[PDB]
RNA sequence: AGCGGCCCCCGGCGCGCCGGGCCCGGGUCUUCCCGGAGUCGGGUUGCUUGGGAAUGCAGCCCAAAGCGGGUGGUAAACUCC
RNA sequence: CGCGACCUCAGAUCAGACGUGGCGACCCGCUGAAUUUAAGCAUAUUAGUCAGCGGAGGAGAAGAAACUAACCAGGAUUCCCUCAGUAACGGCGAGUGAACAGGGAAGAGCCCAGCGCCGAAUCCCCGCCCCGCGGCGGGGCGCGGGACAUGUGGCGUACGGA
């Protein structure tokens, strides 16, 4: 029975939703749970990052996310070609792959590349026994720095250019966006029914001429 | 090899082939009893392709299985309510004959567990199923690395709960915009998170 | 002049370049080898043909084209499989007429 | 019926058997030896 | 009424060719088994 | 999505040193305002504006928009 | 209360000593596979779904192909992606 | 007219293993309502819910795309925030009702068959010697039995590759 001048409401509750009410009052130990737990995964793989592997550079789809950067998931197996490595190593020096991606383009590839070539400059590589074959690091920098590392691994910044003045020449003052838009929008809408229309007028041009 | 030559041949089941052959084993079968064991396949291809290797401790039955849809179990009709639920005949049951066939097996022998299992038969009345089973603690499945993942004590009755090809075929499994129940794992468990209420501490 | 990057129309897209690479040949499922056809070829003259495709080999024979379409869709399902059937039929009857007539 | 399950469950009579079981995990159902003697 | 690609399993041989063609490829026949061992210890002795 | 946004509230996207060193030094300095940087796609002429000969860019225009600031003397930039 | 003490057992983490296994990598040419059937799929019916000229599931009928097949949220044909 | 075989098929207090029943808060699969709301009621809602039958574990299930998308593109599954009381369904009436993208917890990928090469290069049981024996294993010698060519093991599975 309603009355004067308020709100048309639609509650859902004509079910039976009390038996399964969920109550957050574990929220606490849930967080004390895995501090225990991400502290000691960490001194289990114990100079290693505790954050985990290297994750590559990604945009984000959409038109609302069109500009935006991101971390990924795996670098592809491309680029890691053109860095000179294997599919198979990768995983154990700490780097990240998924095999599902593509590369349309080449701006991204030279990105992650680089960002590759950095990672093994600052890398250090213990010997498995003290003998020191192929692509084992001196003793000096192994103990000075043999440390872990805080949070992720070279993290994915967004960075912004710097367009500076500049004097408006004529060129830009006669450009006429609004109008450039308007006729853009109707080529598109019309590019198929005026081939259409002249294909026909160009197949009885031939009964003109026939 | 041969094993392809067999294997364009069983996907033409009307030459005149095959149209012989099979009415004479679903005659011979139909002679037979409901359940019997079968010494070795008759798809033996197929049989390999769902992982049966040809060593002791793997087993073939053969089931019979009744034909058509499922009357309502009650009273001279007459289910005593709405007009909606006055139905008793036109009504499909929603599981296949094929997982119907490997449920009776399994409950038949109850040590041996289910793999997987294939069809070899049709007729008026009646549809006939094969079926792949395996004993455990036989020493040579026990000992052979790739294989022994069924030895454990989780993957009992995989048939009653649908976990094979022809159970999980009836659930709705998949990934796509054409599934969106089974989010979870399950129809259930979609259901509850989104009628189920989170109350917060602080709100 | 003065084309800029428009965001709509025929043209439009922040603008790169393409890359160009071997394709993923996973893409290169369901074609047909030559050793793969060996064997269905022999397959076929050992088991034959079906009735229905039999009865639409009369038709064909008597060009009446457009009930063999019709019946085959009828007795199969959709327009493109019956159209591929009724060519390869029809290339059937081919090497017949070839093979016999002389 | 609530009632009539709880009147006859695993927790109403003797448990003369799993009175044990629950002792012997508590130490890792070991068997076989004895405490050193004296 | 049997087809054809079934009925050609009943035009067979006779005696005359058969026994020929069985006393013929009794000559070629696989290795045994304890046969093949003596092989293998032969065969490996011969490195000295 | 098109987060709009007006002429009065386009000065506040920069700081205070790009307002005050243009219209000063007169080189036609003219400086460069992005949206897409501040979440912005296309612009409205609801407003006015102080002269200066300021450049923009942006996805979308608007008529209006488009006209008052050709009358300050600046000028109207497209990007995909 | 205490980076307090004494005793007993069970842990695991790593260095020694024989046994047996394994002789097991990566950059430029010719062949291979194009791969899993009463199954996809299509009709008609019944239950279900936010899924609407049929989301999903099941019965009965018909029943495939191999530069093919599926998807591309309005039925159908013709074509490009 | 005795032996080899399987179409095959029964028997034994034969030697050696196994399954059944109980609890059932959390989990998986089937089956499955009426009160009630609509100020009446028959579709709808209550509800894929109570009751009912099965089957388990310390978690279970799902799971490494026959995907999402239309972007300068992402990239197994699971839980949280949000998208959202929205798009859509509906005696278009009472009433119902999701997903993607974005930000976080955690993060790990891999085997077969079929094509194809390798003197079946493979497995089980009894016998004897030696270590070890209370989660019955290892090493060696038996012209000792058996399964297997109606296909056992090694190389190798679309990450496109081999
Ligand atoms: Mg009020
Ligand atoms: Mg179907
Ligand atoms: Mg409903
Ligand atoms: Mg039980
Ligand atoms: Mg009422
Ligand atoms: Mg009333
Ligand atoms: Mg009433
Ligand atoms: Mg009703
Ligand atoms: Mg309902
Ligand atoms: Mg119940
Ligand atoms: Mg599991
Ligand atoms: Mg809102
Ligand atoms: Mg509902
Ligand atoms: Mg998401
Ligand atoms: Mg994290």
């Amino acid at each position: 029975a309603p009355s004067r001048n308020g709100m048309i409401l639609k509650p859902h509750f004509h079910k039976d939703w009390q038996r399964r009410v969920a109550t957050w009052f574990n929220q606490p130990a849930r967080k004390i749970r895995r501090r225990k737990a991400r502290q000691a995964r960490a001194r289990r793989i114990a100079p290693r990052p505790a954050s985990g592997p290297l994750r590559p550079i990604v945009r984000c789809p959409t038109v609302r996310y069109h500009t935006k950067v991101r971390a990924g998931r795996g670098f592809s197996l491309e680029e890691l070609r053109v860095a000179g490595i294997h599919k198979k190593v990768a995983r154990t020096i700490g780097i990240s792959v998924d095999p599902r991606r593509r590369n349309k383009s080449t701006e991204s590839l030279q990105a992650n590349v680089q960002r590759l070539k950095e990672y093994r400059s600052k890398l250090v590589l213990f010997p498995r026994k003290p003998s020191a074959p192929k692509k084992g690091d001196s003793s000096a920098e192994e103990l000075k720095l043999a440390t872990q590392l805080t949070g992720p691994v070279m993290p994915i910044r967004n960075v912004f250019k710097k367009e500076k003045a500049r004097v408006i020449t004529e060129e830009e003052k006669n450009f006429k966006a609004f109008a450039s838009l308007r006729m853009a929008r109707a080529n598109a809408r019309l590019f198929g029914i005026r081939a259409k229309r002249a294909k026909e007028a160009a197949e009885q041009d031939v009964e003109k001429k026939k | 090899g041969a094993y392809k030559y067999i294997q364009e041949l069983w996907r033409k089941k009307q030459s005149d082939v095959m149209r012989f052959l099979l009415r004479v084993r679903c005659w011979q079968y139909r002679q037979l009893s409901a359940l019997h064991r079968a010494p070795r396949p008759t798809r033996p291809d197929k049989a390999r392709r769902l992982g049966y290797k040809a060593k002791q401790g793997y087993v073939i039955y053969r089931i019979r299985v009744r034909r058509g849809g499922r009357k309502r179990p009650v009273p001279k009709g007459a289910t005593y309510g709405k007009p909606v639920h006055h139905g008793v005949n036109q009504l499909k049951f929603a599981r296949s004959l094929q997982s119907v066939a490997e449920e009776r097996a399994g409950r038949h022998c109850g040590a041996l567990r289910v793999l997987n299992s294939y069809w070899v038969g049709e007729d008026s009345t009646y549809k006939f199923f094969e079926v792949i089973l395996i004993d455990p603690f036989h020493k040579a499945i026990r000992r052979n690395p790739d294989t022994q993942w069924i030895t454990k004590p989780v993957h009992k009755h995989r048939e009653m709960r649908g976990l094979t090809s022809a159970g999980r075929k009836s659930r709705g499994l998949g990934k796509g915009h054409k599934f969106h129940h089974t989010i979870g794992g399950s129809r259930r468990a979609a259901w509850r998170r989104r009628n189920t209420l989170q109350l917060h501490r602080y709100r | 002049a003065l084309r800029y990057p428009m965001a709509v129309g025929l043209n439009k897209g922040h603008k790169v370049t393409k890359n160009v690479s071997k394709p993923r040949h996973s893409r290169r499922r369901g074609r047909l080898t030559k050793h793969t056809k060996f064997v269905r070829d022999m397959i076929r003259e050992v088991c034959g043909f079906a009735p229905y495709e039999r009865r639409a080999m009369e038709l064909l024979k008597v060009s009446k084209d457009k009930r063999a379409l019709k019946f085959i869709k009828k007795r199969v399902g959709t327009h493109i499989r019956a159209k591929r059937k009724r060519e390869e039929l029809s290339s059937v009857l081919a090497a017949m007429r070839k093979a016999a007539a002389k | 019926s609530a009632k009539a399950k709880r009147r006859n469950t695993t927790g109403t009579g003797r448990m003369r058997h799993l009175k044990i079981v629950y002792r012997r995990f508590r130490h890792g159902f070991r068997e076989g030896t004895t405490p050193k003697p004296k | 009424k049997v087809p054809p690609a079934i009925n050609q399993f009943t035009q067979v041989l006779d005696r005359q060719t058969a026994t020929q063609l069985l006393k013929l490829a009794h000559k070629y026949r696989p290795e045994t088994k304890q046969e093949k061992k003596q092989r293998l210890l032969a065969r490996a002795e011969k490195k000295a | 999505f098109c987060p709009t946004v007006n002429l009065d509230k386009l000065w506040t996207l920069v700081s205070e040193q790009t307002r005050v060193n243009a219209a000063k030094n007169k080189t036609g300095a003219a400086p460069i305002i992005d949206v897409v940087r501040s979440g912005y796609y296309k612009v409205l002429g609801k407003g006015k504006l102080p002269k200066q000969p300021v450049i923009v860019k942006a996805k979308f225009f608007s008529r209006r928009a488009e006209e008052k600031i050709k009358g300050v003397g600046g000028a109207c930039v497209l990007v995909a």
